[PDB]
């Protein structure tokens, strides 16, 4: 049937994956050792599309762990989820790019390039529903960069059609880490907008604002903060897994949300995310929420949405929600005049129902509640997001900092330029569009 | 075939049918599930005229219930004979109208008038013929002396052929009831004789005194006040409802009293009224129940009938009674009491008798006069309307609503030549 | 369905408000946890007005706790009515102001006034019969005066038409305690003119005199003088909160009770007020009470009665009582002289009735009777109750006493000028009308 391939890429791509499957054994009642219990069959209810069977119910992750340093691989190689994954699925690498482009696109991804994509061929020949592809990457790293933008130039002329998905984390403008992420931001930007259908991004910040006022964590990490993101993925995951009255696939998803091929860069959104004690006092209902997607400390990219223009809003819901105040509660965003459109689309929504609501992490800082958003909003936001990182390119690029580590690596500084002619049309296409 | 409905409006008007319906329920022997269980076929050869059925014989009343606030929807709704009426009809707002008139007509009124504007519409068009509206609402309050008010501006418009009866309760001089309440008269009267045919002003204050004197009861739960406004209306239209040597609709009621088109303002009257104790010790005689109906205690209105002139004696006499002795006393009045008649209007009494008296007694007088000591009712209104617009108080309740200035003076001169048309023949 | 919203602005709206919710649980029959018994539904006849359902019976106030300081806050978070309220309508302060006005009006109030408007429209947004608001004050007080004007400058520009109420209490002439009492009661009567529909008074006095006579109280403190007070708040809510033969709404009060839009200030008293053992020897009837309206030991605002002229009275009757006798006894009043009106109105008087006798609060100090009444009486006293306060606030002025506190906060000495016109003229008015 339907079977879907999950890539990760860099540490990034490590422990949100980390997060994910562990989170997909709870929403189907699969045992972390490898087999299923007994009960969790009627659950089971259309799981075959990143489960594999073996044997007697034992259901490797279609899901390929691609690094190029052995050591948090070997996290999840003591853990509890050592057994679930299959070995010669994990490709490790030995000698680190530390942020590098040419050291993550030729030095060290060149001698593992070959062993992984026979991988990719080995279990995806299994297939003959093959949808789509879950990368995960980050955007300043040296695999996270320079071998995602070569993985993505391969994979394009091996499948071609099939669809591809790309989950990220947006550099935040004030608080980030690593000074070359200006630098390879330009540098994953350049190539694979040809060679991918969608990116999300997320800021470290936006989830930090939710966790101290909503969700009461005054003591985050990045335990908590795998979480949260791991929601908004199982969430579009849910039209998939069960059984809805009006739910949609990953090649419905790009084409109602891409107008035009160069702009396909939506974020995400989740609600309500709040603390166990606050849901209490409080009867969330649909119009409640709702309203709640399109006010600022809700969006997972600190920006403007009210200094963006929307211009394609997808819904997607869960739980058992009925579709009349869904359609009175659009319409009466609609009675609002702030959620400002462009002119040429007054039809860019999207309806999205299913009947499981979202099942809560053991031990977590959640609560179970049985409605929930997963709000996707392609905007003109995007474009103030590229201003301020356009900023920061230039001008350490003008004193021409930190060249010396690119020079000797097996790359060209003229590639350098023609990114930034490459960037500075996208921007002007949001106000080209609008 | 001759079809009225009866449509409630404002606070007052909503609970003296809650107890006047349940009469009409008993007198045809219906259920309030609607089921006959009248054992002679009387109670049924006229139960159309309030009623349509519908599917296996549970009765509707042809009613309509019409509030600012569901405050006193849902207690006439799980009260009494709740189940009895059409929940098609429950038709309000959320607003309330605060006891101000420009709420409850301009305001506020203007949006609920265009919903039971089809009710009235939709049970007049299953019918052949209609005859006539009744209508109870208020006078001193604001819900229904605002929002009953244009009712009747829009009834006209549909059928400017039929009769209207606005029953509706008055101010008293002694203490007056809401703070506005010479507001909400002469404003309401301006509408009521462009556009009425019989108004019944009854005074809250001598109800008591009929209360305090005949029942002696200590104790006046408001179902009771309204019960002795529910036996009142049911007499009225007793000749539509049943049979008798001589029947007398509700136009032969208006035409037989009415001697010019403003002056048709009446004060009803009933007999016998007295407690339980006095009932062997004293006559159910012909004779006995005429002075009752001519006494100051049967005013139900507090104005004084020595103080004016009779001018038409409808007598609604109900039960089995002899002819003559109706045909005598009614003339003896007129040979003991000839000041207290108009002069120049020869033989002031209107006499209409069924056959069939109330439940619960066995003889009973149904009474309707036009005294011209009701003039006094608008001389006293007068004054407290103009009492209040020398200082100019409370116009911001109005304007702040947008209420002319003069729209208080047209209807100040029009409420001051109506005293002047009692006046021409007194 | 109607729905009214309470807001609390000072330490006099903390602890009144923590003694009118705590009477409306007994007068509905609601735990103080939160949710309710099953043997109070069909007490809880129409209780919507106040308390949002949510999940099973758990009963939200509508209520919204405003205080620049913590500290009072913090009792209503130890003690058994903490779980009853919802923690985000709780906004608490940090700084506070010291019976100051630019320091309530403009330095801490205006960090804040923005959180508490949306949660005034985050709760608002839920009715469909949105009739009033219940916010409670002080006259002296820095957020009781600077940031309660600030407040009323800002709902009437978003709801406008829809009503208000204002509790509050008249400072005595001769027992009260901040020194700027004289000057921030000219403040607070300076903007709120135009910005409340009606206000009222009470006094320490003339609480006391009954206590000390009445009740037999010679240990009052704040505790009981709040439990007084909250029976003539809920005697104006028992019009609203049960069916009653004649009842009356809040947009009713105004209509009857303001002659003209700025003479708007009433005030209230309550009868029989007395012990528990008073009543055992007493058969308390219709005309004993009413009688008991109209002597000056019986007025909730010292002054003198007599010296005013009364111009709307209003009466708002509870318990089962018959309307023969309250029409002898209204015109037994007027059978008596000493009742002084005005020539043009002599018709000023309203009619309300309640079936439900008042219930008296557990280990209180009154006894349960079951007639009460609410006397309400705007007069020409308050006039005589103006110019003892015009006289303690121009003095003072006069050798520019107290305004070092004033200067630097960001306001203006040109201010108490104007608002000395400005109340020069209100109290001529009730001379003027008179
Ligand atoms: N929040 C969060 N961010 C991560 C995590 N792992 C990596 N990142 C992001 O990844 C960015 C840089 O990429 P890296 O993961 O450090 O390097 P890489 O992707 O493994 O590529 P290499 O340099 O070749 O090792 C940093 O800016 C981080 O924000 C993680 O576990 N949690
Ligand atoms: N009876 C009584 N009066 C109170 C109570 N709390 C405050 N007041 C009155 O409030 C007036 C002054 O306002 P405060 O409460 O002291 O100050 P505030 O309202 O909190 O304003 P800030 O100065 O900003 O703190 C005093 O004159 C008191 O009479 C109370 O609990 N009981
Ligand atoms: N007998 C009786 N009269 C009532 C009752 N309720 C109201 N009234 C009368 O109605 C008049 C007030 O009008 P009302 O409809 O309540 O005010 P509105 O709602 O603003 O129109 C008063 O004079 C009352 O005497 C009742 O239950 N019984």
């Amino acid at each position: 049937m339907r079977e879907v391939i999950s890539i990760h890429v860099g540490q990034a791509g490590v422990q949100i994956g980390n997060a994910c499957w562990e989170l997909y054994c709870l929403e189907h009642g699969i045992q972390p050792d490898g087999t299923m219990p007994t009960q969790s069959t009627n659950e089971g209810e259309s799981f075959t599309t990143f489960f594999s069977d073996t044997g007697s119910g034992r259901y490797v992750p279609r899901s390929i762990f691609v690094d190029l340093e052995p050591t948090v691989v070997d996290e999840i190689r003591t853990g509890t989820y050592k057994k679930l994954f299959h070995p010669e699925q994990m490709i490790t690498g030995k000698e680190d790019a530390a942020n590098n482009y040419a050291r993550g696109h030729y030095t060290v991804g060149k001698e593992l390039i070959d062993t992984v994509l026979d991988r990719i061929r080995r279990l995806a020949d299994n297939c003959s529903g093959l949808q789509g592809f879950f990368v995960f990457h980050s955007f300043g790293g040296g695999t996270g960069s320079g071998f995602t933008s070569l993985l993505m130039e391969r994979l394009s002329v091996d499948y071609g059609k099939k669809s591809k998905l790309e989950f990220s984390i947006y550099p935040a403008p004030q608080v980030s880490t690593a000074v070359v992420e200006p630098y390879n931001s330009i540098l994953t930007t350049h190539t694979t907008l040809e060679h991918s259908d969608c990116a999300f991004m997320v800021d470290n910040e936006a989830i930090y604002d939710i966790c101290r006022r909503n969700l009461d964590v005054e003591r985050p990490s990045y335990t908590n903060l795998n979480r949260i993101i791991s929601q908004v993925v199982s969430s579009i995951t849910a039209s998939l897994r069960f059984d809805g009255a009006l739910n949609v696939d990953l090649n419905e998803f790009q084409t109602n949300l891409v107008p035009y091929p160069r702009i396909h860069f939506p974020l995400a959104a989740y609600t309500p995310l709040i603390s166990a004690e606050k849901a209490y006092h409080e009867a969330l209902s649909v119009s409640d929420i709702t309203n709640s997607c399109f006010e600022p400390a809700n969006q997972m990219v600190k920006c403007d949405p009210r200094h963006g223009k929307y211009m394609a809003v997808c819904l997607l819901y869960r739980g058992d929600v009925v579709p009349k105040d869904v359609n009175t509660a659009i319409a009466a965003i609609k009675t609002k005049r702030t959620i400002q459109f462009v002119d040429w689309c007054p039809t860019g929504f999207k309806v999205g129902i299913n009947y499981q609501p979202p099942t809560v992490v053991p031990g977590g800082d959640l609560a179970k509640v049985p409605r929930a958003v997963c709000m996707l909003s392609n905007t003109t936001a995007i474009a103030e997001a590229w201003s301020r990182l356009d900023y920061k390119f230039d001008l350490m690029y003008a004193k021409r900092a930190f060249v010396h580590w690119y020079v000797g690596e097996g790359m060209e500084e003229g590639e350098f330029t023609e990114a930034r002619e490459d960037l500075a049309a996208l921007e002007k296409d949001y106000e080209e569009v609008g | 075939m001759r079809e009225i409905v009866h449509v409630q409006a404002g606070q007052c008007g909503n609970q003296i049918g809650s107890k006047f319906w349940e009469v009409i329920s008993d007198e045809h022997g219906i259920q309030p599930d609607g089921t006959f269980k009248g054992e002679t076929d009387l109670q049924l050869e006229r139960i159309d005229v309030y009623y349509n059925e519908a599917n296996n014989g549970k009765y509707v009343p042809r009613a309509v219930l019409v509030d600012l606030e569901p405050g006193t929807m849902d207690s006439v709704r799980s009260g009494p004979f709740g189940q009895l009426f059409r929940p098609d009809n429950f038709v309000f707002g959320q607003s309330g109208a605060g006891n101000n008139w420009a709420k409850g007509h301009y305001t506020e009124g203007a949006e609920l008038v265009d919903n039971v504007l089809d009710v009235i519409r939709k049970e007049a068009e299953g019918c052949d013929c209609l005859q006539g509206f009744q209508l109870t609402h208020s006078l001193g309050g604001g819900t229904g002396s605002g929002m009953g008010t244009l009712l009747i501006s829009k009834i006209r418009e549909e059928y400017p052929d039929r009769i209207m009866s606005s029953f509706s309760v008055v101010p008293s001089p002694k203490v007056s009831d809401t703070v506005v309440e010479p507001y909400n008269a002469t404003l309401s009267v301006h509408q009521l004789v462009e556009n009425t045919d019989e108004t019944y002003c009854i005074d809250n204050e001598a109800l008591y005194d009929i209360c305090y004197r005949t029942l002696k009861l200590t104790n006046p739960t408001y179902g009771d006040l309204n019960h002795l406004v529910s036996l009142t209306m049911s007499g009225v239209t007793t000749c539509l409802r049943f049979p008798g040597q001589l029947n007398a609709d509700l136009r032969k009621l208006a035409v037989n009293m009415v001697p010019f088109p403003r002056l048709h303002f009446f004060m009803p009257g009933f007999a016998p009224l007295s407690a339980k104790g006095t009932q062997a010790y004293r006559a159910l005689t012909v004779a006995e129940l005429t002075q009752q109906m001519f006494d100051a205690k049967n005013m139900m209105a507090a104005c004084d009938p020595r103080h004016g002139r009779y001018l038409t004696v409808a007598a609604m006499f109900r039960g089995r009674m002899s002819m003559r002795e109706v045909d005598e006393q009614m003339l003896n009045v007129q040979n003991k009491n000839s000041s207290y008649f108009v002069e120049w209007i020869p033989n002031n009494v209107k006499t209409a008798v069924c056959d069939i008296p109330p439940r619960g007694l066995k003889m009973a007088a149904t009474f309707v006069g036009n005294s011209t000591a009701i003039q006094e009712l608008f001389k006293r209104i007068s004054e407290q309307f103009t009492a209040m617009f020398r200082r100019k108080a409370f116009l911001h309740w109005y304007t702040g609503e947008g209420m002319d200035e003069m729209e208080f003076t047209e209807a100040e001169s029009n409420m001051n030549d109506l005293i002047s048309e009692y006046q021409q023949y007194q």
